[PDB]
């Protein structure tokens, strides 16, 4: 019933506005508790999580955009975006990469998924100076959380009925680093025999994604490899925004845009495409046990994109965001 | 695993014993002879330990220790380090045994006169998390990073041991040793690790102290200390210093405990390779190791009659060993303690 | 008039197409000497950590060398071949360009990208450290000099190849100190190189836009790990590692030009291989040395054979052989 | 005539700093003093304190109360050496009677980078940083202090058998200066060996160098043999000839304004300061004068402690320093 919306930065709020109207145009009974924002321009929540967690402790579901990160302007011991993720234990990150009937990229009829770790790995902001101009950073990767994302990778394959996962790695140079990770995968993969499984080098995997990505179905990787391949698959489809995203911490469920943001446009002019959040918010309503609204919203968005009439600068056309949002609610009205 | 229960067949507890290198064997035989005269129901399982074949055989030698939960050992010469890969013969055993706590007992000896008198101190420290870090990689040439590690878990396990030690023994003060004023997080973690357990034994007064002033405080008024505890890095300092206060390495019993396993070792880790079969080595530490080894088998009656003896023989000036400033030989001491050792309770 | 190049034909199809390259060079009147060397990792005074010296003093004088594909390690303990080549020759800059092929049906057209990859300080350095049970930590370090070093080279390449812009790829927003000091020196180099446009895009943002439209880029720069994956990434657009050339630049004028594709022993010696990948690394050698007049001729006839489509290797789908492929390019560099 | 930047400090700090300027006036010490305060501001120091030492190159420092100020002056001039000469004191009865050793304590690198890292929720990692640089420099400075003080033997305390890379490199450059300065005797000895030998017979020792962690603990230890920080001189040296000669004892606020202090350490920090600038004759008339006043056993103060006031202990030295 009650949900909290954290617009973040970018056109995220402009996108949240598109959902709010699309919700009021689809009789969606969710009283949003969006409250201000987390970091970015606002600065440290701080402990936004305290502000943030208390809402999540009650709502147990939310949806945000992208923090988009600060590039170490502030004291910034560690990236703030991970910490909220840590305070909420959002160890898993799910990216639905599903080619869409309307958009005709250089690759069609694809339906993969990116499973991603968000707590262990180099995204810890850990560093220091050894000498004059000699800096040292630490990639953290531990067995406890490596299992949980390895565990996460496989139960996903069963409930959705997927075929095979493939653990990504560069352990051939970090024998201890991705080797520990890769073992926790092959340790768990033994426990899922009705699931084919592979391991692939990262650079070799990325090059296969540009030659033949149809070969592999589910992928699991640590934090750095996630943010890398995330924006890769989203970019191949067309834009980071169109592909949605999901991140589950504890019993809580969080949805957001797939990629961080369409960086090149960097626009607050409402030109940005809201398909991404909408598809994620639809997949949210599918989680909220309200499959009807999730199903009907996804149906309208898909067919509308399949119409080829209304499109934005990313999708080959030129439409305002609220023009598209209106034609969304237009095919939502007659249905 | 396939591990059985260590059992005591009809009287004699069966204890694992390791001779070692250098002074090790020539002392153990007296410890045997001391026991055998004292009619101590402890049988001894000899196991040749190391510097003869430290490759895979010693390992069949681990097993005897994993069997009987209690062993007494001498020392093993350090590996040449040609392998230069860990491989501390002594250390490996305490790793594959999960021997976390290391305990020494510096006590004053009425027959051994030192600069200070009336001293009784129990020292506690870890082994695999009390800093003493290895690793040490070279980022670029001329630059080396060392990585001292504190684990909150092993810090409380060694902490609880410090206090489980005090209550069963009737002590009164546990004093933490640290450098939290420089490494606020590492040693402060250990500090707050101590504070947590310190509230679970409120009868026992608790105090902290910086490693610096603590060393100063020893050479001036060491009697204030009752129980001290630190991570394994600062130990080498406190140990060897508290060792020299009441005498020398040949007077301090030692012990490495595990969660179940218990090993008895000398206070000072000296090979004595230079005093090989000289009938010279100070036995009083090695003997004291057997004392607390009997105290751990809950046979105090014999450890007490042994302990009162070795203090007894030591007080005559003639029995002291060269390493502490005497003119006698071990054979006289062992027998003089045996003289001192009366037939309590035999014929 | 003539020049010396230390040739390492290698394993598998390598020597077969290594001689195919040495023929097209004589077919285009190329003044180049071939000093055939093997470089298999010999054992040193204690382990496995040194090379055939006979190949070493050659490079220490020839300065330029061509390396083909090489096989795996005899035992787990043996180290990576290209690692000692890095440490024994200080190959800091790792070069891999990618240009669309007019006669290749890849669903990506009109790209012309070059990657500048840092090669020693970095995640690739073997330093890692176990902390406690089940707690592993890798070591990534970045230094002022080698960052300043890989920088001053990449700008010279664009200055030396008529390139226009330069983009700095990083994620200094997240690993702030490391990539930041990399970036703060990247900025400090464009301060004296105002003749070349310069910008910075986040690494995750580069990948996304690199996927949708690739031509919107020129040459790219990054530290080691990002390189070894983005280079293989960008390789797929240009037809993958097998058809894409590469380069490694060491100190004291020492350069290295290689293909990255495998050695292919399941098709070795059957006259099927596609030598064009390393053949272009030879062209990169001609470009770094100065025979553009001879480099532009071969790169043209190289493109012309692929453009006509009359002869193609089986990896390109065709039915021609390596000799059939080598001869049509030889008979083409003659018609110039 | 030479100028010295002085600082009063907290507690008995000013009450004893003037007891020194009054005895240096009585010793005919060619010193015109220069009084600056240094209380932490903004972080950095007063600029009028920053300038005062950049010209004078020397300074006498006293007790400071509670980042740390000792860390600031460290990096302000790159204090790369903490020196502490501990010497027996006839009269002052301590169970250690034949002592004469100077602890050299490198003050730059080591685990004192404060650089700690939480790794997981309960795992903390502190960094120990060791460079070839700060070692070779504290190696040359040790040999220059030995030569310029008639010192016989120089030992390099270490545990290089343990930290085979860390303490090994420290020792590696320890030897390299010894052949290029065979002038003074040089030997090595493991820390735990020194720690035992220190409490058995300190006399066998002479001069000791070590990295920072061992230095801070060994420094307060070697002092503990003679009586405490109240009788312990202390000298820090930095780049470009700068030098600081502090005391180390606590501010002792319970009797700050009482004239119940013992400054002798701060004096021997100045007698040390005198001996650093070649004032052997004037430091030889001051040092032995204070030795005799304690050796007489009449004008001692309360932490020693007889029954007098800090001025009486100060007045008898002025009576015994006016003679040669």
């Amino acid at each position: 019933f009650p949900v909290t919306m954290l617009p973040g930065d970018g056109v995220g709020p402009e996108l949240m506005h598109a959902v709010k109207e699309v919700f009021k145009a689809a009789a969606v009974p969710v009283e949003f508790q969006e409250h201000h924002l987390s970091e970015v321009q606002n600065m440290a929540s701080e402990e936004k999580l305290e502000q943030v967690l208390s809402s999540m402790k009650e709502n147990k579901v939310a949806i945000i955009g992208k923090i988009h990160t600060p590039m170490e302007y502030k004291g910034e011991l560690a990236s703030y975006d991970m910490r909220l993720r840590r305070k909420l234990d959002l160890f898993a990150n799910v990216v639905h990469v599903k080619s869409l009937p309307g958009y005709m990229t250089r690759h069609n009829n694809l339906d993969l998924v990116i499973i991603r770790e968000q707590t262990e790995g180099e995204y810890s902001s850990l560093e220091h100076e050894s000498a004059r101009g000699v800096i040292e950073c630490l990639k953290i990767v531990t067995r406890a959380k490596s299992q949980r994302i390895a565990k996460f990778a496989f139960d996903y394959a069963t409930k959705k009925g997927r075929g095979k996962v493939t653990a990504v790695h560069k352990a051939n140079i970090m024998k201890l680093g991705d080797g520990l990770f890769l073992q926790c995968c092959e340790e768990v993969a033994e426990l899922y025999p009705k699931i084919k499984f592979e391991t692939m080098i990262i650079d070799n995997c990325c090059m296969q994604l540009v030659q033949n990505p149809y070969q592999f179905d589910v992928l699991v990787m640590p934090n750095l490899y996630g943010n890398i391949i995330d924006n890769l698959a989203a970019g191949l489809v067309g834009g980071a925004g169109v592909v949605p995203g999901e991140s589950y911490s504890a019993e809580y469920a969080v949805f957001e845009t797939g990629a961080r943001h369409p960086f090149a446009q960097a626009v607050g002019r409402n030109i940005a495409n809201p398909t991404a959040m909408l598809l994620s918010a639809s997949n949210m309503l599918r989680h909220l046990n309200l499959e009807y609204h999730s199903s009907m919203i996804a149906d309208a968005v898909k067919k509308v994109i399949k119409v080829g009439k209304v499109r934005t600068s990313d999708m080959g056309g030129y439409a305002t965001c609220h023009d598209f949002t209106e034609e969304i609610c237009r095919r939502v009205k007659d249905l | 695993q396939t591990i059985p229960p260590s059992a005591k067949y009809g009287g004699r507890h069966t204890v694992t014993m390791i001779p070692g290198d250098g002074i090790g064997p020539e002392l153990m035989l007296h410890v045997k002879s001391v026991f055998r005269h004292a009619c101590v129901p402890v049988d001894f399982e000899e196991v040749h330990v190391s510097s003869n074949a430290d490759e895979e055989d010693i390992r069949n030698a681990i097993m005897a220790i994993r069997r009987n939960r209690v062993a007494l050992k001498g020392n093993i010469e350090t590996n040449h380090n040609l392998p230069p890969s860990h491989k501390s013969r002594n250390n490996i055993l305490r790793t594959s045994l999960d021997l976390y706590a290391n305990v020494i007992h510096c006590k004053s000896l009425p027959g051994v006169v030192t600069r200070h008198k009336d001293i009784d101190i129990l020292i506690v420290r870890e082994n695999t998390e009390g800093e003493y870090s290895s690793l040490e990689h070279e980022s670029v040439a001329g630059v080396v990073e060392s990585l001292k590690i504190i684990t909150k878990a092993k810090s409380l396990r060694i902490a609880e041991y410090a206090f489980k030690l005090a209550q069963e023994s009737g002590r009164k003060k546990v004093t933490a040793v640290h450098k939290a004023n420089i490494m606020k997080l590492g040693d402060g973690l250990f500090l707050q690790c101590c504070r947590e357990v310190a509230a679970r034994y409120p009868q026992i007064t608790f105090e902290n102290m910086i490693v610096d002033n603590t060393t100063m405080q020893l050479v001036s008024r060491p009697q204030q200390f009752d129980v001290m505890v630190m991570p394994n890095l600062y130990g080498n300092i406190v140990n060897n210093v508290c060792a020299g206060l009441v005498g020398g390495p040949g007077l301090v019993a030692g012990a490495n405990y595990g969660h179940v396993y218990a090993v008895f070792e000398t206070a000072t880790r000296n090979t004595g390779k230079s005093i090989a079969n000289k009938n010279i080595a100070n036995p009083t530490a090695t003997l004291l190791a057997s004392c607390m080894m009997l105290d751990h088998l809950k046979l105090h009656s014999y450890a007490t009659s042994i302990r009162k003896a070795v203090l007894a023989s030591m007080d005559n000036e003639n029995m002291h060993t060269p390493d502490i400033g005497g003119q006698g030989t071990t054979s006289e001491a062992i027998q003089d303690v045996i003289r001192h050792i009366r037939v309590i309770n035999r014929a | 008039g003539v020049q010396t190049v230390t040739l390492i034909p290698g394993d598998g199809i390598g020597p077969e197409i290594s001689a195919a390259v040495m023929k097209i060079f004589d077919a285009a009147k190329a003044p180049i000497q071939w000093e055939e060397r093997n470089v298999t990792a010999i054992q040193g005074p204690g382990g496995k950590w040194m090379i055939p010296s006979e190949a070493k003093e050659s490079m220490d004088k020839n300065k330029m060398g061509l390396k083909g594909p090489l096989k795996t390690p005899i035992a787990a303990g043996h180290p990576s071949m290209n690692l000692l080549l890095r440490k024994t020759f200080d190959l800091y800059a790792n070069v891999r360009p990618c240009v669309s092929i007019e006669g290749y049906k890849t669903p990506y057209t009109d790209v012309n990208i070059v990657t500048i990859r840092e090669n020693t300080e970095g995640e690739y350095s073997g330093i890692e450290h176990v902390i406690v049970d089940g707690v592993v930590a890798s070591i990534k370090l970045i230094t002022e000099g080698a960052s300043k070093r890989i920088a001053e080279f990449a700008f010279e390449y664009a200055r030396n190849n008529h390139r226009s812009n330069v983009t700095a790829v990083h994620k200094a927003n997240i690993m702030r100190m490391s990539d930041g000091l990399f970036l703060q020196k990247c900025r400090e180099v464009a301060e004296s190189c105002k003749d070349i446009k310069f910008n910075e895009m986040y690494l995750d943002t580069v990948c996304l836009n690199m996927v949708q439209d690739p031509s919107q880029f020129d040459v790219l720069v990054m530290p080691n790990l990002y390189g070894d994956i983005l280079s293989d990434l960008c390789a797929g657009l240009i037809g993958g590692l097998g058809v894409t050339p590469s380069g490694n630049i060491g100190a004291n004028g020492v350069a290295i030009f290689e293909s990255v594709h495998g050695t292919a022993p399941d098709i070795a010696g059957k006259d099927m291989a596609n030598p064009t990948a390393l053949l272009l690394s030879a062209v990169m050698m001609l470009r770094h040395m100065g025979l553009f007049d001879h480099a532009a001729r071969i790169e043209a006839a190289c493109f012309a054979t692929i453009k006509d489509g009359k002869s193609l290797t089986k990896d390109l789908g065709g039915n021609a052989k390596c000799s059939d492929f080598t001869e049509e390019i030889c008979r083409r560099v003659k018609d110039l």
